[PDB]
DNA sequence: ATATATATATATATATATATATATATATATATATATATAT
DNA sequence: ATATATATATATATATATATATATATATATATATATATAT
């Protein structure tokens, strides 16, 4: 709440309401690193393989 | 013929011995020990890995995703709750909705994973199951290349994988009596009523303490007023603000 | 192993769907070979949904499709047959030859006589409602490529040493002539109003 | 989702009866013997992938009797996989190898001797 | 009772006389109807005089014209056949998009139908032959004006956004290395001629 | 042996004949060529161009 | 000055693609009956 | 030794998802007529 607070004194853009809950109600947590590292253990692995 | 063609293929242990039979025992020593021990080895070297890499496997970080968007969809029905306790006009109130993402990559990944589940039993040392294992990361990495891509936001970020919308609720019945701004236009200035008070009742469950009715805190800030608004969208704006408590500055 | 196909069933059967329709007047050898031989013919054309209606009154064979009964297309399509629109002066011209082809057939018989007309008695009934073009010449030259327009559909010869034309029977065989019923009173009401 | 354990506590179970061991002798009628494995669902497919594998490999190791083996489908699954569903026993000796006890075999002998000594 | 074909194989064979040719890989299920009853497809063609091509190498199927009794002495004078006949440069052009298919072929394999070359890169091959006629759109009518005819038989595709166009299979039995030969003895008697 | 280690670093030729001392004049046949055409021989005015 | 070829306009018909509704199959939940184990 | 309590196996019903058929829109190919330019 105490920065989404820091969002609201620049409230400008509201182009889709599915838009603004996306960039602005909800939050990210995207998995992109875990996949990052997922894939490259698969690569040792991949070693041992061939 | 044999002995040549073996020093061929020979990644090296081999690269000392020559071509003719004295040096037959050479080779026979290399196949008996890559026989009794080596393959053995690698065997359980690349099984064992394997049946690890299947409990940390791709399969914990889907759960992981899954429960992300199922804290989503947990959280919106409580700021839905809420503004039952309120009212957007005279005579309604306001709902949200959602719904889910159809963009091919999930499905593309549903059918990876159900193939992967049998691999899984299939009697070949873990052979098939590598080879799935390996299909199925191929999307992961693909996507992880091109997350600014839409689709890899789909298949990575829990915010891509489900949609919104909002329904105008009669307060009387509780009936829907439309879905849709079927009054937007001019220059575009009337879609910010219902953002507005959306922001704003999320403001402002965001501020209440564990069970608390009312915000603790009450400071609100609006730089530039109301710049790009026309007149009485200040005015509405003003009145959701008042009704739910704020102080503005 | 399984034997060929009699040749003359085979060539007349070609030879038709080449033309749509022939007379027995024109090829009576294939005529006879055909209607000797209906069975072969439609079971050649059959695989294709297609067959031929016949009028041994005026002598004529000419195919028709055979597909299932009455699907929803009802304005029928088929792979095989590209269907036309013709135009209102080609419907104009067709509903003329109609009207004067059933009056020749009281007057000279159901094809007894092969129904004929001058290109001089056909060019005052397209004035009725056209008017005069601007010559003889731009009348004749109209007249003549709408007429060459028909045979090409099948419908007219070209006019023999007196200008006169004979219609092929085809024209007594078309589906739903209630539509060049009403096009030609229409027609007639127009200049009617329009005179 | 029995693994051979319960079953063969079971059989044993069933050979604390004199009269049971006394009728699989006298009445041969008794045989085959079998006991069911368990009942596979898409509910315990689902999430229990690994689990369930490593059930299916501690079947898949067993020798004694026969073990019932075919292919379930299950709604995460894209295509049916095999499953154990039974294990047979044919003979009092494959009995007795079940049971696998010094008293199971002294009472085995003793009594097969008794019914003719 | 009645020696109806069986609808899909109507359907089938249908589609098949549309086009004159049928490849697995854009229809499949037309395509093996007719190799599911090939023996009936060529039953029915047999009374029009006609055969069936099978190339299942490329997955394409193609109508050729059967031999009759008489082996149709100019086939092109079949009367079905809605074309003209084939003449030089066609062949000529033919030969080059043969020598880039054939090309193509040993790089990736037969089957497929990935094969494709631009308008320029047509432009060259031609120009050889056909002398320059003074301007760059000039040789480019001329080439879409061949490639709109072949199109016509379907040995190419349309010319596509970046002027490019797709090799189709059945070209590599119009250009049938047997009539290949027999086109360069046919050279050589308008080699005669020309002497 | 001289016959196999040829074959193991060609492409294309040897591809279809195998090795033995009825095989042999395939193998001439091949250099014949490769003398032929002089190709080796250009590289050092090529790596200018 | 005339005839032929070409390009464009009208325009119509056909094929292809995509979306939605319906029908079917499979899976899961609930209830009941039976078998087995424990206790008296 | 027999009774009873509990577990599990089965059968049926209903809900859900997936496959397929059909309806409609759009794009293209034919296609034919007419007008204009160019060749002889
Ligand atoms: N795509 C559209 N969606 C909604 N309204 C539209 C749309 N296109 C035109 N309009 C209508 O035309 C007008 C567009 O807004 P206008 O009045 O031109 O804007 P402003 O005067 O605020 O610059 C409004 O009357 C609006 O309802």
């Amino acid at each position: 709440a105490f920065t989404l607070l820091n969002r609201a004194a620049g409230l400008k853009q509201l182009n889709s309401i599915d838009e603004i809950f996306r960039e602005l109600v909800l939050d990210d947590h995207s998995a992109f690193d875990r996949a990052a590292e997922v894939a490259n253990s698969f690569d040792g692995l991949t070693e041992i393989h061939q | 013929k044999r002995m040549s063609e073996a020093k061929r293929v020979d990644t090296g242990a081999l690269v000392e011995a020559g071509a003719d039979l004295d040096d037959i025992p050479v080779y026979l020593q290399r196949l008996q020990e890559l026989t009794e021990e080596a393959l053995p080895e690698k065997l359980n070297r690349f099984l064992d890995y394997l049946n690890r890499s299947s409990d940390d496997g791709v399969t914990q970080l889907l759960s992981h995703i899954e429960h992300e968007v199922l804290v989503i969809e947990e959280r919106l029905n409580e700021l839905n709750e809420t503004m039952f306790r309120v009212d957007f006009q005279p005579d309604r109130y306001l709902r949200l909705d959602t719904k889910k993402v159809v963009h091919e990559s999930l499905r593309t990944l549903e059918k990876a994973q159900r193939q992967l589940n049998a691999a899984r039993f299939v009697d070949d040392n873990g052979e098939s199951h590598y080879k799935a294992l390996q299909v199925l990361v191929a999307q992961l990495r693909d996507a992880c290349e091109r997350n600014r891509t839409l689709g890899a936001k789909a298949l990575l970020d829990p915010r891509f994988r489900l949609e919104f919308a909002v329904s105008v609720m009669d307060r009387q019945s509780g009936n829907v009596i439309e879905s849709r701004t079927g009054s937007q236009g001019g220059s575009g200035g009337e879609k910010e009523i219902i953002a507005s008070y959306v922001l704003t009742a999320s403001l402002s469950y965001a501020l209440c303490p564990a069970g608390s009715r009312y915000p603790l805190f009450g400071t609100i800030i609006l730089d530039e007023a109301f710049s790009r608004s026309s007149h009485a969208v200040a005015g509405r704006i003003i009145a959701a603000l008042r009704e739910f408590g704020l102080h503005a500055v | 192993s399984e034997t060929r196909t009699l040749q003359k069933i085979r060539e007349a059967t070609q030879e038709l769907l080449k033309y749509g329709l022939l007379e027995e007047a024109s090829k009576p050898n294939l005529y006879r070979i055909v209607l000797s031989h209906p069975e072969e013919v439609t079971r050649i054309l059959e695989p294709l949904d297609l067959d031929i209606g016949i009028d041994e009154i005026r002598g004529l064979l000419y195919v028709k499709v055979r597909l299932d009964e009455t699907p929803a297309q009802d304005e029928w399509a088929h792979p095989l047959v590209r269907r036309q629109r013709l135009n209102l002066e080609q419907s104009l011209l067709v509903a003329i030859l109609r009207q004067h082809f059933v009056a020749w057939e009281q007057e000279s018989g159901t094809g007894a006589s092969q129904a004929q007309i001058a290109i001089d008695d056909l060019l005052p009934q397209l004035q009725i409602y056209l008017g005069d073009p601007g010559s003889e010449s731009k009348e004749r030259t109209r007249l003549l490529t709408l007429l060459d327009q028909l045979k090409g559909h099948g419908l007219v010869t070209s006019p023999d040493a007196h200008e006169r034309i004979v219609i092929r029977p085809i024209i007594a065989h078309l589906a739903d002539p209630i539509n060049l019923q009403a096009l030609l009173a229409w027609l007639r009401e127009q200049i009617a109003q329009q005179t | 989702m029995y693994s051979p354990d319960e079953l063969r506590e079971k059989l044993a179970r069933q050979w604390d009866s004199a009269k049971l061991r006394a009728e699989r002798l006298l009445s041969p009628g008794n045989w085959p013997l079998c006991l069911p494995i368990g009942k596979p669902s898409t509910k315990i497919f689902a999430e229990q992938t690994q689990r369930v594998l490593q059930h299916v490999q501690r079947w898949r190791q067993v020798a004694v009797g026969h073990v019932e083996w075919e292919a379930v489908s299950f709604r995460a699954s894209d295509t049916p996989v095999l499953m154990p569903l039974r294990w047979i026993l044919n003979s009092p000796s494959e009995w007795i190898n079940a049971a696998a006890d010094p008293v199971v075999s002294r009472e085995f002998r003793l009594l097969e001797g008794i019914i003719e000594q």
